[PDB]
RNA sequence: GGCCGCAAGGUUAAAACUCAAAUGAAUUGACGGGGGCCCGCACAAGCGGUGGAGCAUGUGGUUUAAUUCGAUGCAACGCGAAGAACCUUACCUGGUCUUGACAUCCACGGAAGUUUUCAGAGAUGAGAAUGUGCCUUCGGGAACCGUGAGACAGGUGCUGCAUGGCUGUCGUCAGCUCGUGUUGUGAAAUGUUGGGUUAAGUCCCGCAACGAGCGCAACCCUUAUCCUUUGUUGCCAGCGGUCCGGCCGGGAACUCAAAGGAGACUGCCAGUGAUAAACUGGAGGAAGGUGGGGAUGACGUCAAGUCAUCAUGGCCCUUACGACCAGGGCUACACACGUGCUACAAUGGCGCAUACAAAGAGAAGCGACCUCGCGAGAGCAAGCGGACCUCAUAAAGUGCGUCGUAGUCCGGAUUGGAGUCUGCAACUCGACUCCAUGAAGUCGGAAUCGCUAGUAAUCGUGGAUCAGAAUGCCACGGUGAAUACGU
């Protein structure tokens, strides 16, 4: 991957830590059921002008060695193809070749 | 296969009365693997046919099959070029196996309204020497007889 | 056609692993990483000490290495300077309390990773391919296995086609899981392009 | 494990977690406190519920 | 040209020009509509499908501002993608920057919370608050921010016909080779062929051969039968309380959990065979001759696939082929092909009520009981980092009713109205719920595919990727066949 393309995964892991508390609060007000019927608008109008960047669902994982955007897996923070190296040379503890 | 021998499975009687045949039968029957399905329908069959009969059901049964197991047949043959029919003999299992098979085939192309039905009605008309399964029997038989030069 | 990883196959039966501690799917992916970073930055490091395994274990809320090298006095030094640099750096990489442990190799000729190393630099000095696998081949029969075997493929010579090339000796049975079988790589950089090396080492059955 | 198209062509891993309850029943200051001061090997997790 | 012949022709017999070879005998392979022997769902004996309909999804073509790049007979086409509304994204249109969005160096000044105006946003400007730690011998500036200049950074740009690494295939086929000796002028041969036997270059015997290596088999995982250790969160024959329920006191027997062990070796018996290797049958036994299923891929072949995972020789671009932003495209639509799902019905459709599983996942997570709504859901709130709590109600089945062969009480494409939830945001382009509508289609031309047993066929259940988005992929159990005369 490309030496761009990390770098905007790290300024969108930053601006979504900064502005985690805000967006609860707007979206709890949004949610609540009877509440002023006006503050409702002001909300709705005031959460879309934090940065796009600050929603949690702009970020895509990649592989921590080789930046991949396919074939993740989550216990291991790893593509399919760095598993399988650190695999054979056996540093992955407790993992083997299975049969059954 | 080339140079296997493949011995017997062992088959269970029927629940009702104690035959091997019947349970053929309910296997030759069922489909997608629901036997007790076919169980049913062949009960109500056989207690429909004993009643138009005054026999045992499984005297009924054999009566039905005697007119329908063949004794000859015609096997294909390629070594001239051409296509050759050859007459050889059929042996037990396999005049039973196609017996059966035949009599399920007719019963299913009926028109009565349900399965049992249809198996009675075609099972008294073998009784009876009517139907397509002894129609089949008569083909493979002239068959077999238009060719005896080649035995 | 194509080969089972020697090592990978025979973990849990006959060969250890190189890393050893228990964790939940909150730690397992940072422990990985933190692990790649120390092993790299102590490969760096260590370039001309005849390194050869770097074991991680993971105690309570503390890390020890320990590491097989075949000149502990130059890992060490004067007094043990140079392994305290080394324990603060790695303290600082892991984010925890470090602990340093040497271990000697008595017998760097049968030595998957050392040999293939020697071989490397040998290739990237302009030496002759095939003077020196033969060398290798020597030495270790000398000193007493049971069987080796070395590869080299790339353009070897300076040649326009590509091929591979490969010698053996003794016994080197790779289908039976209970034979005890050192295996390991190395790469070269010459001024045609890369340069591969692959190293088997027999030296019984358990 | 191939890095471009083969579908079939496959690895499969597997990674096993074994487990174990002790318990003690009538215990004791110095037996509590040498439970507490003990230290096993460096690749098995320790729970204790008091 | 001469001689001979009735003719057909015979006999004697040149040159110009052109090529760098033409030829004989033997050797190792490959091939034969040559011969001999042996194997495999290769035929034969059977069971169920694809090719016709509608829908899902990949490809060719055509269209477009763009419809991003790669894979191509078997061995590309539900393939890289284990999950394209923004992001991802590599493509198009327009607006912007030039030591730079991402690093190391030099030196001119100081950091991080809030909050107002103009932009689609990038990015411009005005303002309020703050004075960090720390040998300050004053030089610490490390921690992290602005600008300036230049060595430099940056490239999913080309060549898999320059490469490393990884993978497909012949093929889980039984083969592929070397040292010393001997034979031939030599290329080479023998061993490795021969008589039997085997799943097997597996084994015995013979023989100018004597030995060894890589492959075959065995050592690794799982499944089937026993016994000795420990018994909670798992278990109740015997005993005794009762609000009926393993609920309670208890018990260590059994089911089960998981560590050490036992067992299968042609070991025993008869017959055949070369005074053999082996073969056909029998006893006891949970299991018999490789008991069933996995992992495991020889020397090599196809300049096979991948410079877009990554790394890398040689070229190529640096106020641009390198950054940043909003909107669109990858979802187009006269057509052709591959892989699938649902059907065309009484071995069935609909209503009521009632048995019997295995294997998994879970803290920005799995969400019980109760209340509200026809429903998708909403509100309030226990428990669980788990043999304890939750996802979670198996379905086909069985019993009692109705439909009575009709394009139907079969099928469920399309299309109109009204809603729910995830998410800054569902127009292009999400999934799901209610009312209404109710298309093709009555078993599919020439071709053509899978399967030898707990298999095919049929029925449900779980996971990875993942805010949301499976008819695909990877796993789990229930019911349970037909046939193999033979080459």
């Amino acid at each position: 991957a490309k030496q761009s393309m990390k770098a905007r995964e790290v300024k969108r892991v930053a601006l979504a830590d900064k502005y985690f508390a805000k967006r609860a609060e707007l979206k709890a007000i949004i949610s609540d059921v009877n509440a002023s019927d006006e503050d409702r608008w002001n909300a709705v109008l005031k959460l879309q002008t934090l940065p796009r960047d600050s929603s949690p669902s702009r970020q895509r994982n990649r592989c921590r060695q080789t930046g991949r955007p396919h074939g993740f897996l989550r216990k291991f923070g790893l593509s399919r193809i760095k598993v399988r190296e650190a695999a054979m040379r056996g540093e992955i503890p407790g993992l083997k070749k299975a049969s059954w | 296969p080339r140079r296997r021998v493949i011995g017997q499975r062992k088959i269970l009687p029927d629940p009702k009365f104690g035959s091997e045949l019947l349970a053929k039968f309910v296997n030759i029957l069922m489909v997608d693997g629901k036997k007790s399905t076919a169980e049913s329908i062949v009960y109500s069959a056989l207690e429909t046919l004993a009643q138009r009969s005054g026999k045992s059901e499984l005297e009924a049964f054999e009566v039905a099959l005697e007119n329908v197991r063949p004794t000859v047949e015609v096997k294909s043959r390629r070594v001239g070029g051409s296509t050759y029919q050859v007459p050889v003999e059929v042996r037990p299992v396999r005049r039973n196996a196609l017996a059966m098979r035949w009599i399920v085939e007719a019963a299913r192309k009926r028109g009565d309204k349900s399965m049992a039905l249809r198996l009675a009605n075609e099972l008294s008309d073998a009784a009876e020497n009517k139907g397509t399964a002894v129609k089949k029997r008569e083909d493979v038989h002239r068959m077999a007889e238009a060719n005896k030069a080649f035995a | 056609g194509q080969k089972v990883h020697p090592n990978g196959i025979r973990l849990g039966i006959v060969k250890p692993w190189n890393s050893t501690w228990f964790a939940n799917t909150k730690e397992f992916a940072d422990n990985l990483d933190s692990d790649f970073k120390v092993r790299q930055y102590l490969t760096k490091e260590l370039a001309k000490a005849s390194v050869s395994r770097i074991v991680i274990e993971r105690p309570a809320k503390s890390i020890r290495v320990t590491i097989h090298t075949a000149r502990p006095g130059i890992v060490i030094g004067k007094k043990g300077e140079d392994v305290e640099k080394l324990r603060k750096v790695v303290a600082d990489i892991a984010g925890v309390p470090a602990q340093i442990n040497i271990a000697e190799v008595r017998k760097p000729e049968l030595d998957a990773k050392l040999v293939a190393d020697s071989i490397t630099s040998q290739l990237e000095r302009r030496v002759m391919f095939r003077r020196a696998m033969k060398r290798a081949v020597q030495n270790a029969m000398r000193l007493g296995a049971k069987g080796i075997k070395v590869e080299v493929s790339g353009r070897l010579g300076g040649a326009e086609i590509a091929r591979t090339e490969w010698y053996r000796e003794g016994r080197v049975p790779l289908h039976t899981l209970r034979a005890d079988i050192d295996y390991n790589t190395s790469e070269a950089h010459t001024t045609y392009g890369v340069i591969g090396v692959k190293v088997w080492i027999f030296k019984g059955e358990i | 494990i191939s890095p471009h198209v083969n579908k079939d062509a496959r690895d499969q891993y597997e990674i096993r977690t074994h487990l174990r309850l002790v318990d003690i029943v009538e215990p004791t200051e110095k037996t509590v406190d040498a439970l507490m001061r003990l230290d096993l090997a460096a690749g098995v997790d320790v729970q204790i519920s008091l």
